[PDB]
């Protein structure tokens, strides 16, 4: 059952071969609870397309790990990983063993990781400037919210640059994502701390105090009981009645309300103030600690601001505008790849030219190795060459040209030693143009852990033969 | 793409039939009759002979087939294989969407480079020497009946073809067909036969007043108002006083009576190409008709003329001492499955004769061939500059069949083997390093007489590709006349 | 013979399945549970004992190896292997016109030769480092993807070494084998100590503790019942906070008595304290202790509470009251390890705690599981290495040996019984024609050149899966032990004789 397997795989590569790159299609994605979604991203298509099949479940499970160490190379998975099982058909018809392949891609996994290091053309230089981050982030964000990609590389990069100074604290959690109903990506706008689109609720516009609570002459009282403990910052979960607004108001407690559950415990873990289910007891161990609450007015829109003036402040928010909350949610999808494109530079920053450029000039080497290593895994090898130039061939198919002289032109390039060339983005052209001058440049360390999860994934369906159902 | 993707079923098929039919291991078929007979042969030019297709495109390999087989008598089955094997990699036709102008391209340009390749590791042969000759030769005597008279077929199949060889004339031109008549004489044995160096014709004796044995014949080429031609046409003939009267056209039953009168030879119903044989044999002339004969009409220079009952049939010997650009060939057997098995190997050895003779030229067979050619292709497409060099790959990974279903028709691991050939290819020099048909491990051809002349693959590398971009320049079926 | 022919097809399917995943070389297969999990092994006990078979009578064989793997712990794929080929080398003569009967026959004195062929070539070699490695090197490498080899080699072999001496039995009880998540799979290495799930978790805590006197107890030290002739009985919320402040009388009081506990023993500088509290803790108590350098671990397992008894030496404290210094342990190091999101308890360095720890790392799920089957089927592998004195070569190296003696045997009980032992000569044999598959070479040609190894000496001959030449076991340290191999043929023709004489197949409900 090798055979049903490999084609099953296959299904599951045309439902991304197209999504990838800048010139990638859209999906019409509709949630199982009856709700219509257009988007581009493959983490969200398979979020949503149950897959039953049990030999493409390893490579969803390998884009599980795409998560952890790394942000992006999803498409990778799916691409590379269909492309060496595609071609694996080649080599068992011709009557090669399932072992000598498995055994053949573990040599070649080693061999890409000795050449990945020398196609690493430039490094990010880490001098925490705006025009560093948004130069070479104008990758990520592309391919996600394509022909945005001015304003979204600059938002970003203001978010990013002001947690580097806190080194070793820099994650994707610092850098959060809210959104408002507005005209579009004009109005967008980077702010520090959190910020919430509802406003306050309350008359305060402005208060200093440190406890806040997170949850007719009786409801009097139990709003004085807030202010008793010494909180002025009220948190009403659900809607709040017209007696206890008021009330607030009275002894200058600023009223807040957050209907959306992750607003409630995203508060939870950065001031402390827990929600607690009675109507406002009054309970001090479980309430926050902030350095001023105060209202904002930005983008003509109130938004509840928690700036923490007296600590050192690393958690960023970035205001978002856009009519249509489905395009937003393609933003949303754009921030969080780029807020982790930069988190994995961190560590030691490597950078290798994208565009189908790393992937010729690593599959030349290794194919020129194949030829000069005999042995029965030398047929494993040069497939696993040959399976790398499968993601020039998503982006030409994406960009309307054709594929074969694509491949052809990113050759002979390299037959050249013109390095650092990849693919051009455009549909009238069918040349190529240099990476490094117009500034595509991918993450070493993601191509690092992407080659070696497709070649894992690929391995761990290969040494499976035949499915068996069971019960406990 | 229907029509180009049905020419691709329509001939991989037709290979899988003969693809086991390869080599000294050939594999037997069972082709059922529609009388419930069965014929057990091995032979793929028979076997695709009688089988009916119902495709056109697979039609044409036949036709192909049978044109090679009066080329060369063998190599036929590779010929098919390799242009179903072109023919397979569907990727470059539908999946990669390339036209087929573009693999057709890709195909032509890779056959010039195929031929230099062939040529590359090529090897001159001593045509002078007998022995040199037995090694190339023998490839066709094993796994024969012949094998117990190899030196006897070696002595016929290579002496008879310089008998047709005429190297004056700068061309150097070798037809079989003309000057190479092959014929029959019923009793002795394979031993006794031999290679008559002159002109024998088949033409029985009819009456019995005729010279049957003379030393220095005399050869002439060529109620009442009835018989008044009758013995005038046979009244000029007389007066060269011939001994044998070659006529082409059929002779009355009345000028036969002046030819019984004379106590000559009658001879009839005889070719143009036959004459002009006698005429450079024994330097007589073709004259229209009798009438209008002159002196140099006779049989001066001939060896002898007899028509003696060998094996209860009589059989005109006009040789002589001379090779007159023709030769004849005298087959002895005691049953006629005999002289069916001399008759027909013989012909596979004496068309081996003739690829050397025009060129002398071998190639490494045994998949020695194909892997000489193969490498040299892989390493030209890392540096041809062009979105055909994908294509030229195939080739390069197509040709490996040839060796694939030698070591398969054996039973060894081809797949250990294969790989393991290409190594030696790939470090050591092409012209060695084969493989053996009958063990299946590796050796080298310089020790082993698996050489194979330059003119069969030259043609069939020639037809294999000219094959595929026929296949391939077709995109509909017309049906009407 | 038609009950035969159901039962004999029947073994035939069930050879053609199990045979691609004898080896490292070979492949797996899935279990599809239908609730959501998947599994991958090529243990032959696995695809039998959990998995549903379609069959009735390949159920039966099922329940074979799953007692065959309680005994030995390795060989179930070979065995059904070997009950395939027999039954469809006795259709060879079924068809002649022979009774089931005189083949069970040939069996059984086949069965006795062999055994007494194990007992020649059996070699009884020191068990020491180097060559308990060749062993466990046999076990773990079909459990693994050709990587985790000498990763995990190094660790059951050192396992089983730290927990047997002065001649003592092996316990398989003595190892505790733990899984820690958010890692990779090449980071399972052993613990001299215990790991503990949940431990201390407050900001005054210690870091690492060098020495500390490992305290045991039993103790509830959160909100319990009333522990004199009271109960609880209020009228408002704030008097039931009046209750808090008698019932909490039983559960503070007993904190400041593990305090008068540490100044009284090794109450300086340089000195520890832990406790290893099986019950919650209250933070109350976590904060008062906390202060005090004293490290209050809670949230323990049953069975951790047995072993820590072992690590320290301090004897099981059911109550505070009862507390004295006798029931006080020691130990070394002790700190807390951190996960990517979790933190685990690290008693490392004990005195004599009889009791080591195998801590797997993995990042997986389905692939964790993959590594606990192995570590229980190579911990037992080398197990009956040591227990059993004696070793045989691997590499199917006494199979080919073995067909040598069989077919250079007569019996001298009756002729017709002679054709059984032919029967299980080739039956014998399908192991190196499986290897060769699962290789990837030719089944016959990898039989010739281990059958045709022939000397004028004792030469071990066996089946080379890297290249396919004939391998001399010994010298590439390839090892079984000697009691699969006789628990192998003592068990295939048990099997055997009760199928094959089953005459008839009446449906009992
Ligand atoms: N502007 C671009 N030009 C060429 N390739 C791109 C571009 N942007 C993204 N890609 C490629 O498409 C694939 C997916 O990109 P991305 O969306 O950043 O990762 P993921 O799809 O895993 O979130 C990556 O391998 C990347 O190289
Ligand atoms: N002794 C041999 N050893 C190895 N290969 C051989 C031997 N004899 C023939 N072959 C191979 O068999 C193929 C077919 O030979 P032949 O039978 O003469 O042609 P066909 O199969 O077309 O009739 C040749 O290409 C040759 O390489
Ligand atoms: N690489 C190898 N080459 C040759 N024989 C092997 C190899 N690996 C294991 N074997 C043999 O296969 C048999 C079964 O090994 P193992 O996989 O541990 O048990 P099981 O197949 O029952 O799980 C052993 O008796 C051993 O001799």
């Amino acid at each position: 059952a090798v055979y049903r397997n490999i084609q099953a795989c296959k299904e599951l590569a045309q439902t991304t071969r197209t999504a990838y790159g800048p010139n990638g299609m859209n999906k019409m994605v509709i949630n199982h609870l009856e709700k219509l979604f257009v988007t581009n991203d493959a983490a969200t298509i398979l979020r949503e397309l149950e897959v039953q099949h049990p030999a493409a479940k390893m490579i969803v499970m390998a884009s599980h790990m795409q998560e952890q160490e790394v942000g992006d190379g999803t498409n990778f998975v799916l691409v590379f990983a269909g492309a060496l099982l595609e071609l694996a058909e080649e080599l068992l018809r011709i009557g090669l063993s399932v072992s000598e392949v498995i055994e053949g891609y573990e040599i070649a996994c080693r061999k890409a990781h000795e050449i990945l290091p020398n196609l690493v053309c430039c490094s990010a230089k880490n001098l925490r400037d705006i025009d560093e981050v948004s130069s070479l982030l104008r990758t990520s964000i592309m391919s996600k919210q394509y022909g945005n990609e001015v304003f979204l590389a600059k938002l970003i990069a203001q978010a990013c640059v002001s947690i580097f100074p806190d080194s070793g604290h820099f994650n994707v959690d610092n850098i959060r994502v809210c959104k408002i109903l507005g005209s579009g990506i004009s109005s967008s706008s980077v702010l520090h701390g959190m910020v919430f689109k509802k406003e306050t609720e309350g008359d305060v516009t402005s208060v200093k105090d440190a406890k806040i609570a997170v949850y007719e002459n009786l409801m009097d009282a139990q709003v004085k009981a807030i202010a008793d403990t010494g909180a002025n910052v009220v948190v009403t979960g659900g809607k709040v009645a017209d007696m206890a607004l008021h009330y607030a108001n009275k002894y200058n407690i600023m009223l807040v309300r957050l209907n959306s559950k992750w607003d409630l415990r995203r508060l939870c873990k950065t001031v402390g103030a827990t929600a607690l289910p009675r109507l406002t007891p009054p309970v001090l161990e479980e309430m926050g600690h902030c350095d001023s609450v105060y209202l904002s007015e930005v983008g003509d829109t109130q938004v509840v601001v928690f700036k923490h003036e007296k600590e050192d402040g690393a958690i960023s928010t970035i205001v978002l505008r856009g009519s249509t909350d489905n395009l937003m949610d393609d933003i949303e999808r754009a921030v969080d790849d780029g807020v982790n494109t930069f988190k994995v530079l961190t560590r030691d920053k490597r950078l290798v030219p994208g565009g189908g450029a790393t992937e010729i000039e690593l599959a030349k080497q290794i194919t020129s190795y194949g030829e000069t290593c005999p042995g029965l895994e030398q047929y494993a090898i040069k497939k696993f060459a040959e399976a790398f130039e499968a993601i020039p061939r998503a982006l030409a198919e994406n960009s309307g040209v054709k594929a074969n002289e694509v491949i052809s032109k990113l050759y002979a390039v390299h037959q050249e030693g013109n390095k650092n060339v990849g693919l051009d983005i455009e549909a009238e052209v069918p040349a190529v143009k240099d990476m490094l001058e117009a500034g595509i440049l991918d993450t070493y360390l993601g191509k690092y852990w992407a080659i070696k999860l497709a070649t894992n994934a690929a391995v761990t369906v290969l040494r499976v033969d035949q499915i068996i159902m069971a019960k406990p | 793409r229907k029509v180009q993707s049905g020419n691709i079923n329509a001939a991989k098929t037709i290979a899988d039939i003969i693809r086991t039919c390869l080599g000294p291991k050939s594999m037997m078929k069972m082709l059922l009759d529609p009388m419930g007979g069965i014929v057990m042969t091995n032979d793929g030019n028979a076997i695709l002979r009688e089988i009916q297709v119902q495709h056109p495109a697979a039609k044409s390999m036949i036709e192909i087939s049978r044109t090679q087989d009066e080329e060369v008598g063998d190599g036929t089955t590779s010929v098919i294989i390799l242009a179903g094997e072109m023919l397979s990699v569907a990727e470059h036709f539908l999946e990669q969407q390339m036209h087929p102008t573009v693999v057709i391209s890709a195909y032509r340009k890779a056959l010039d480079d195929m031929i230099s390749t062939l040529k590359k590791i090529s090897i001159p042969v001593d045509i002078s020497d007998s022995d040199m000759m037995l090694n190339i030769i023998n490839s066709s005597i094993t796994t024969k009946a012949i094998s117990r008279w190899s030196s006897l077929a070696c002595n016929i199949a290579l002496d008879a073809v310089k008998m047709v060889q005429f190297e004056e004339n700068g061309r150097k031109e070798i037809d079989i067909k003309k000057y190479a008549r092959v014929e029959k004489i019923p009793g002795g044995i394979i031993e006794d036969s031999c290679v008559l160096r002159g002109v024998m014709i088949n033409k029985d004796v009819t009456h019995p007043r005729m010279r049957r044995y003379i030393k220095n014949p005399r050869i002439v080429l060529l109620l009442q108002m009835e018989e008044e031609y009758i013995q005038q046409l046979c009244e000029d003939i007389i007066q060269l006083k011939p001994d044998v009267v070659i006529t082409e056209k059929g002779i009355s039953d009345l000028a036969q009576h002046y030819l019984m009168r004379a106590n000559i030879t009658a001879i009839r119903r005889v070719r143009k190409t036959d004459n002009n044989r006698i005429a450079r044999a024994c330097g007589a002339r073709i004259v229209s008709r009798p009438e209008e004969l002159r002196e140099d009409d006779v049989g001066t220079g001939a060896g002898l003329l007899e028509i003696k009952k060998i094996g209860d049939e009589y059989f005109t010997f006009i040789t002589d001492c001379k090779d007159p650009k023709a030769c004849t060939i005298l087959l002895r057997g005691a049953s006629k499955e005999i002289l069916s098995e001399v008759e027909r190997n013989l012909q596979d050895a004496m068309q081996v004769c003739r690829n050397v003779l025009l060129d002398p030229q071998l190639v490494p067979g045994g998949g020695a061939s194909e892997m000489a050619v193969a490498h040299a292709l892989t390493e030209k497409s890392k540096a041809m500059t062009g979105v055909e060099q994908w294509p030229y790959r195939a080739v390069a990974q197509a040709l490996e069949v040839i060796p694939r279903t030698l070591i398969q028709n054996c039973g060894a691991s081809t797949i250990r083997l294969l790989t393991s050939l290409r190594a030696k290819h790939t470090q050591e020099n092409c012209e060695t390093w084969g493989v053996n048909g009958e063990t299946g491990t590796l050796v080298d051809m310089k020790e082993l007489g698996i050489w194979e002349p330059l003119a069969v693959k030259l043609q069939t590398y020639k037809t294999a590709v000219e094959t595929a971009v026929l296949l391939l320049r077709i995109d509909d079926i017309v049906s009407g006349h | 013979q038609a009950a035969l022919a159901v039962n004999i097809s029947a073994a035939r399917g069930l050879q053609d399945v199990l045979r691609t995943n004898l080896g490292p070389k070979g492949t797996m297969k899935m279990l599809v549970s239908g609730a959501g999990d998947i599994k991958l092994t090529k243990d032959g006990n696995v695809l039998l004992h959990e998995m549903q078979i379609q069959h009735p009578t390949a159920s039966l064989i099922a329940k074979v190896a799953t007692a065959q793997d309680d005994i030995t712990g390795d060989g179930t794929t070979s065995n059904v292997l070997i009950i395939g080929e027999l039954l469809k080398q006795a259709d060879l003569y079924i068809s002649e016109g022979l009774h089931p009967r005189i083949i069970t026959e040939g069996f059984e004195a086949a069965k006795e030769k062999a055994l007494q062929f194990l007992e020649e070539v059996k070699v009884s070699r020191e068990m020491d480092r180097e060559t308990l490695i060749d062993v466990a090197r046999t076990s773990l490498r079909t459990k693994v993807h050709a990587e985790l080899a000498d990763v995990l080699t190094e660790a059951v072999v050192d396992s089983i070494l730290a927990i047997k001496k002065q001649d003592e039995p092996i316990d398989l009880f003595m190892i505790e084998i733990m899984e820690m998540k958010h890692k990779s799979e090449t980071d399972t290495s052993l613990i001299r100590g215990l790991v503990l799930d949940h431990g201390a978790r407050h900001p005054d805590m210690k870091k690492r503790v060098e020495d500390a006197y490992i305290l045991t107890c039993n103790v509830s030290l959160e909100y319990e019942k009333t522990e004199v002739n009271s109960g609880f009985f209020y009228k408002s919320a704030e008097e039931r906070e009046k209750l808090v402040k008698a019932e909490r009388k039983f559960i503070e009081d007993r904190v400041k008595k593990i305090i008068e506990l540490k100044r009284k023993v090794c109450g300086d500088s340089d000195k520890g304290f832990v406790v290893i509290n099986q019950k919650g803790i209250d933070p109350f108590s976590l904060d008062a202790l906390s202060k005090e350098g004293i490290v209050a671990l809670r949230r323990a397992k049953r069975r951790n509470m047995e072993r820590l008894t072992l690590a320290c030496g301090g004897v099981a404290l059911n109550s505070f009251d009862d507390l004295s210094p006798d029931c006080l342990g020691h130990a070394g190091l002790v700190y807390e390890y951190t996960l990517g999101e979790e933190k685990f308890t690290f008693i490392e360095k004990c005195n004599n705690p009889r009791s080591v720890t195998l801590l797997i790392k993995g990042p997986n799920k389905h692939t964790l599981t993959q590594i606990k089957d192995a570590v229980r089927d190579g911990l037992r592998a080398v197990k009956n290495a040591i227990d059993d004195g004696c070793v045989v070569p691997g590499a199917g190296a006494v199979e080919v040996a073995m067909a040598e003696a069989l077919i250079k045997h007569k019996p001298s009980v009756k002729g017709r019984a002679q054709l059984g032992v032919q029967a299980f000569a080739d039956a014998l044999l399908i192991i190196p024609k499986v290897l060769a598959q699962n290789s990837g070479f030719d089944l016959q040609e990898t039989l010739v050149k281990i059958q045709a190894e022939h000397s004028e000496s004792g030469q071990l001959v066996g089946v080379d899966l890297n290249t396919g030449e004939p391998m001399v076991a010994a010298e590439v340290g390839v090892w079984d032990n000697y009691c699969v191999k006789k628990q192998l043929l003592h068990s295939c023709t048990v099997i055997a004789t009760n199928i094959l004489l089953v005459d008839e197949i009446m449906r009992a409900g």
